[PDB]
């Protein structure tokens, strides 16, 4: 019998290369434009992943678009945290196999704070020693953790999917531990981590918003990512979006 | 006809 966790493993996309162009002025602007080009391709990969995610296609198309537009930065930063954990134990930002950034190069203008914020996400994977299956279940829950205050068009379907993957997270925890003493404690810690992602990514999103709107910074964005931000940004800045939290705020 | 909508409706 096939399991949901085994399917999450098989649909996880391969890591993308940047195609980086080390033969140029390592300016802050060019690095940010390079990262956004990689980010746009990673979002395309994440859309294809969501289409294959068991249950996601049952949502109204408009809800599928809302969830991807609202959560894309959480997905990208969480996966960056995982790669940086597995490839460098949280010491370097492992954007792609050909684009590994150590924190000396984060001294570039506008780069220090955002790199510290990305490293903090990776440091949580190190602290908790997150397993691959726990990571895969948590990543689905991030896709399902930011919603309009006024609700979704297929609310009942959404409620069912979200509860399904909360249960799957519990199953991944039970598998990680040939015993029982820590199952609830572990679920508590990982749902605390999920809740904390909203704030841990908030500064990254605000910085992205500013580089998108402030054209004099000359940061370039690829086409589909620009479309996504242009829809997400007004909703976030207007306060019309809410996080789904497991614990009292 | 946004790019995201097109991708969600596309086959692959
Ligand atoms: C998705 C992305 C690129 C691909 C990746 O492995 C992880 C991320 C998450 C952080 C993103 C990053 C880039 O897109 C550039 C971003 C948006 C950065 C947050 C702030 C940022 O540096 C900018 O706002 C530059 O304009």
């Amino acid at each position: 019998f096939p399991t949901l966790i085994s399917l999450l493993e098989v649909i996880e996309p391969e890591v993308l290369y940047s195609g980086y162009d080390s033969t140029l002025p390592d300016t802050s602007t060019r690095l940010m434009s390079t990262l956004n080009r990689l980010g746009g391709r990673q979002v395309v990969s994440a859309v294809k992943w969501a289409k294959a995610l068991p249950g996601f296609r049952n949502l109204h198309l408009d809800d599928q678009m809302t969830l991807l537009q609202y959560s894309w930065m959480s997905l990208m930063a969480f996966s960056l945290g995982w790669r940086s954990y597995k490839q460098s134990n949280g010491n370097m930002l492992c954007f792609a196999p050909d684009l590994v950034i150590n924190e000396e190069r984060m001294q570039l203008p506008y780069m220090y704070d955002q790199c510290q914020q990305m490293l903090k996400i990776s440091s949580e994977f190190v602290r908790l020693q997150v397993s691959y299956d726990e990571y895969l279940c948590m990543k689905v829950l991030l896709l399902l953790s930011t919603v309009p205050k006024d609700g979704l068009k297929s609310q009942a379907v959404f409620d069912e999917i979200r509860m399904t993957y909360i249960k799957e997270l519990g199953k991944a925890i039970v598998k990680r531990e040939g015993n029982s003493s820590q199952n609830w404690q572990r679920f508590y810690q990982l749902t605390k981590l999920l809740d904390s992602m909203h704030e841990m990514v908030g500064g990254l999103l605000q910085f992205c918003f500013y580089t998108f709107v402030n054209k004099s910074l000359s940061v370039e964005f690829p086409e589909m990512l620009a479309e996504i931000i242009s829809n997400q940004l007004p909703k976030f800045k207007a306060g019309s979006v809410k996080p789904l939290l497991f614990h009292q705020k | 006809p946004s790019l995201l909508k097109k991708l969600l409706l596309a086959p692959a």
